[PDB]
């Protein structure tokens, strides 16, 4: 073989660049730096009305709305301050793993095992929430919906490929491929011009938006990545793996920044979230309890011990005012 | 989205009458109801209010207990049954629509409205004119006054600002003293903190004429301001 | 405390959805939900046509006062089984896997989806309906040589039912734990309403035996 | 000491009552058809160790009632009213089983949780229909002991006792039997062991704690006052030990429950 | 022949990378975590009063 040879001695000697120029691990330099102590987090809310395993949930872009999707096969619109239900929407398809908030408030979208993505209109002229468009096209159950305007959203399947769709069309704009197994979960960076995906491959990868290009790629998870989500600066992400340990990894070092993990865990992370900060990196684990790790030290600065079963989707408000968490017991709750 | 009332028309004192408001175009029964009116030349006036669900109805310190309020929702047909009409109860009624939850626009349609001709504590809210010329391409401002301070606890200002062109029915402008409505051009603003308040009108155009109107949702009964009129 | 008009007004509309939310849920508990399986080219578009009438494939058939919710699984590729954990609450796993399966070996892909379905957490005390519906093709493949081609732990007299029951035999094998779940084989004609009967005796005695289990009997 | 031993019970009483319908409450898990009878069960029990068994416990500290006619007649209409709530809830949780096992698909057309708070509002209302008597007996005796104004009355105890006890009892059996029919037909395919127990200890505890109280009831309503009063005492603690006992068998059986429990 | 040809070409880009390498980016983390460390009401706890919840 010459291409395989030649495939072999370029990632071998790319990682031997790396580790040559590789410094220092970021505790080396981060030791001085004094913990945040015990971030004792209280409950403040509990939105309860879910009649079924909660499976996705997305934070409003003006802090204070919420949407989560059930098994139930309904979609709920709280106000996370007066814990009031806004909206009350049914899906086509109970089988929901994933939804996503419109950045301008205006639409909502939720997709799952029927491989499509459908999207609805809350601010109707007829007062009721309609459905705006059915993205179909993807061979797979459906994951992490995320709008990048009105008029486009990325959405990741378990076709082992990304999509990125023109809304108002309703073709596939752009199709990213290279995946190996089921790509999870995608998180979208802060300036909407890239996004990365993690995919039960172990692996992960950033791609852009604009070009279809298969910019980075990244390992050093053994099981699945069954989340994803990105530093608030847009130059970092934390994926949570099923091995029962987070990683940070830095997309320009090309390499893990730092291991989240602990002797007495030993199920695997369902969410991640970070704070505004990024200091509170949120690790939504299997085993009925959130965990807040220092993102920089590495430690269980407090745990968000709730709920009867097991963690499935976190999300920290623009503004870090609170921590939505979610789990199969069908209640949310706002931590603060 | 289309609401036209029917039940107008020249009634006796001491009779009965009914106006019904057949909806059509949007979820009627997400959708609470108002029955403000307004008498002659003289300015608009609430009238009746019943929520989602028929749960809520308010009726105006008027004529509280004798009219009544029923909503059809099934049928889409909302009713205001007046039992006994004097000559003041003589006014056009409109059929008003309004949708609570965080982020609202609660008064954002109007209804065409109904002639109705009869033979013969509560916040004051004060317009301080009647009357103001003015040409086209010069900004006006309109300011109206109100007993209490509409700014609650949770910072919304219930203040609401209407324009009645000529032979039109009323059109929502600013549902909170600071937020425009919906399909109203952008170059309304409105301002103004504690009891009072100002609408500002940049670029003014033609079509812009007509008796303004603010009004409080702060606590029932929802009362108007007196009406002030932009001349041309 | 005293509530604004509107943010009263809020309150009143949280509780209209509150309340749809909670009937809604009581609708959905009226419903026999059943996970249908099958193996490659076992016969999938023949059983459900028997009944009362792209990803996930939901079926509707209302048979004798019970609302059945059948849902398939042959629109799904990615085997990963990150979706199963879904289908927790079912009130059965409908298993098809005809007597033809052999004529695509069989025995390590077949014992290998029951043992995944018996291994699995949340299938565990979930009963599993076997289904072998045909009688048309069944006897005149058995007679073309023993079951050695195959399937080397059998090595004797290869008769209809008598190898039929060697295949039940070695299946509860595969059953690690039948203190909970229980498997319902069937062994019928495929040319009435045969299957549809005995889903519905299969799903009474798994609805039966539940209550004894919540009143502390069973 | 023997005061004191009461005390005890009566408390236990209290707080196991309270527990379970803080479960119930909490959970969500256990808000189901077959637990809105074990609340209304826990209810009744919690009734009669909080507003009954204390004033009792006070009645044989004193030997006499020293609380004066109108909180004796309080206290009596209290007993009668929750001792025939326990006994019709368990009655109505036995009929929900029965009806459950023997019509499963059936019953899901008609297992609303309206109906379950229909059933458990009519038990009730059936229950508080005991204090026409007690309070109006006279209409249609000393002063240190507190006493019905029926308590010799041959006709009435008897009809009581059997719409009280008796009947119910029969009815519980039969329905039981049927259960166990079942059952055994079930797992007839150790397993009748578990089901064997749980029946025998629910009907032995129910009838073992109920069935003295009624045959006393029964024989000095015939007697007419021949017998002695510490008797009558031993039989309504029996009775109020059964509902002592009761949050030990019905929702301790469940799994839901126990986890609910262990985790407080 | 052309199969790899693609997965190569993109470990071929994955080889020109802007190296910034991991004590290079390890102090724009805490850089970032340390300016913006006043905004977070989770790491440091907000007043009673200005706590919309
Ligand atoms: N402890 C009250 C016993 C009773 C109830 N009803 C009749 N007798």
């Amino acid at each position: 073989d010459q291409l395989r040879q030649e495939a072999e001695q370029l990632k071998n000697q790319i990682r031997d660049a790396r580790k040559a120029c590789a410094d220092a691990t970021l505790s080396q330099i981060t030791n001085n730096i004094d913990p945040v102590g015990r971030i004792q987090m209280r409950t403040r809310r509990t939105l309860r009305g879910h009649l079924a395993k909660i499976y996705a949930m997305h934070w409003g872009t003006d802090s204070r709305l919420l949407v989560s999707a059930s098994q139930d096969g309904k979609l709920i619109i709280w106000d996370s301050y007066t814990t009031n239900k806004v909206h009350a929407i049914p899906l086509r398809s109970s089988w929901v793993m994933t939804c996503a908030y419109a950045p301008s408030g205006n639409y909502v979208a939720c997709g799952g095992l029927d491989n499509i993505c459908s999207i609805y209109n809350l601010k109707t002229r007829e007062g009721n929430v309609r459905v705006s468009r059915e993205l179909a096209g993807h061979t797979g159950y459906l994951s992490c919906c995320r709008f990048l305007d009105d008029n486009q959203i990325v959405t990741s399947s378990g076709d082992t490929t990304c999509a990125l769709w023109d809304i108002e069309t309703g073709q596939q704009t752009t199709t990213f491929t290279g995946h190996t197994g089921d790509v999870m979960s995608l998180s979208l960076a802060p300036d909407t011009r890239l996004f990365v995906s993690g995919a039960c491959d172990a692996s992960a990868k950033l791609w852009d938006v604009r070009e279809g290009m298969c910019r980075q790629t990244f390992t050093g998870h053994e099981s699945d990545i069954n989340a994803i989500c990105f530093f608030p600066n847009g130059n970092a992400f934390a994926t949570g793996s099923d091995d029962a340990t987070c990683r940070l990894f830095d997309l320009r070092a090309d390499q893990e920044l730092m291991t989240y993990s602990h002797d007495n865990i030993i199920c695997g992370i369902t969410s991640v979230s970070f704070s505004k900060s990024g200091r509170l990196l949120l690790a939504g684990y299997d085993d009925f309890n959130c965990n807040v790790w220092d993102a920089l030290k590495a430690d269980r600065a407090g745990v968000l011990a709730g709920h009867d079963n097991r963690v499935s989707c976190l999300g920290v408000t623009d503004d870090g005012m609170a921590v939505a968490t979610g789990s199969w017991d069908s209640f949310l709750k706002i931590w603060n | 989205v289309q609401l036209v009332e029917s039940g107008g028309g020249l009634v006796q004192p001491g009779g009965s009458r009914k106006l019904s408001c057949s909806a059509s175009g949007f979820a009627f029964s997400s959708f609470g109801m108002h029955w403000v009116r307004q008498a002659p030349e003289k300015g608009l006036e609430w009238v009746a209010y019943i929520s989602s669900g028929s749960g809520t109805i308010y009726y105006a310190d008027t004529v509280k207990g004798r009219f009544t309020i029923s909503r059809d929702d099934p049928k889409n047909t909302l009713f205001l049954q007046m039992t006994s009409l004097r000559s003041e109860d003589t006014a056009m009624y409109y059929c008003v629509r309004s949708i609570y939850y965080y982020g609202s626009s609660p008064f954002d349609f109007w209804g065409q409205g109904t002639t109705l001709t009869v033979s013969s504590s509560d916040i004051v809210m004060t317009q301080a004119t009647s009357s103001v010329p003015v040409t086209p391409g010069e900004s006006v401002s309109i300011s109206c006054r109100s007993s209490k301070s509409l700014l609650h606890s949770n910072g919304n200002t219930y203040l609401y600002w209407f324009l009645q062109r000529p032979g039109q029915s009323p059109q929502l402008l600013i549902y909170r003293m600071s937020n425009l409505a919906s399909g109203v051009p952008d170059r309304f603003s409105g301002s103004g903190s504690g009891t009072a308040f100002t609408l500002t009108i940049s670029r003014l155009e033609a079509e812009d004429v007509g008796v303004y109107y603010c009004m409080q949702h702060l606590e029932y009964p929802l009362t108007f301001g007196a009406g002030t009129k932009l001349e041309l | 405390c005293t509530l604004s008009a509107e943010d009263k007004a809020a309150v009143e509309r949280s509780k209209m959805i509150d309340r749809n939310l909670r009937e809604d849920g009581e609708k959905a508990a009226r419903e026999v939900k059943l996970l249908l399986l099958g193996a490659g080219e076992s016969g999938k578009s023949t059983i459900v046509k028997q009944m009362k009438i792209t990803g996930i494939v939901e079926t509707h058939f209302t048979f004798k006062d019970l609302h059945f919710k059948m849902f398939d699984v042959g629109g799904q590729r990615s085997e990963r089984k990150k979706w199963i954990h879904c289908f927790e609450g079912v009130t059965a796993i409908i298993f098809c896997v005809a007597l033809s399966d052999y004529d695509l070996n069989r025995m390590h892909e077949s014992m290998k989806l029951f043992d995944s379905i018996c291994n699995n957490k949340w299938f565990t005390d979930t009963s599993i309906i076997l289904f072998l519906n045909k009688k048309d093709l069944f006897e005149e493949k058995i007679k073309k040589s023993p079951l050695t081609i195959c399937y080397p732990e059998y090595a004797g007299s290869n008769t209809y039912e008598e190898a039929a029951a060697y295949i039940q035999c070695q299946f509860e094998d595969l059953n690690k734990r039948k203190d909970t779940k229980e498997i319902y084989t069937h062994f019928t004609c495929a040319t009435d309403t045969k299957n549809v009967q005995f889903v519905f005796d299969a799903v009474t005695d798994v609805i039966i035996k539940n209550n004894l289990k919540d009143c502390g009997l069973f | 000491p023997l005061v004191v031993v009461l005390s005890t019970i009566c408390l236990v009483t209290v707080g196991l009552n309270l527990l379970v319908l803080y479960a119930v409450r909490s959970e969500r898990k256990l808000h189901t058809v077959g637990n809105l009878y074990i609340v209304s069960l826990s209810v009744a029990d919690l009734i009669v160790g909080a507003v009954v068994m204390p004033m009792n416990i006070l009645y044989l500290l004193m030997s006499k009632w020293s609380l004066g006619r109108p909180l004796c007649l309080f206290w009596l209409s209290m007993d009668y009213v929750a001792s025939t709530a326990s006994i019709f809830s368990v009655f109505i949780l036995c009929i929900d089983r029965y009806r459950s096992v023997q019509q499963p698909l059936r019953y899901l057309k008609y297992r609303t949780k309206t109906r379950a708070s229909a059933t458990i509002l009519g038990a009730w209302f059936l229950s508080f229909l005991w204090v026409i008597p007690i309070l109006g007996w006279n209409h249609f005796r000393r002063e240190d002991k507190c006493e019905t104004d029926f308590y010799d009355v041959t006709w009435f105890k008897v009809m009581t006792a059997i719409i009280n006890f008796y009947l119910p009892t029969l009815l519980m059996l039969w329905f039981y039997a049927k259960i166990y029919k079942a059952v055994r037909q079930h797992c007839q395919h150790n397993r009748e062991r578990k089901a064997a127990k749980q029946l025998g200890f629910i009907m032995a505890a129910f009838i073992l704690c109920w069935i003295p109280y009624f045959i006393f009831f029964m024989v000095i309503a015939f007697c007419k006052n021949c017998c002695n009063e510490h008797l009558h005492m031993f039989t309504i603690w029996l009775g109020y030990i059964n509902s002592t006992l009761n949050p030990l068998i019905y929702p301790l059986c469940n799994e839901n429950f126990k986890k609910t429990f262990k985790r407080i | 022949i052309a199969q790899a040809r693609k997965l190569v070409e993109q470990l071929k880009m994955e080889a020109n990378i802007d190296r910034i390498k991991v004590s290079k980016a390890a102090a724009d983390l805490m850089a970032y975590c340390e300016a913006h460390a006043k905004e977070d009401p989770l790491l440091t706890p907000v007043p009673a009063s200005e706590n919309p919840f």
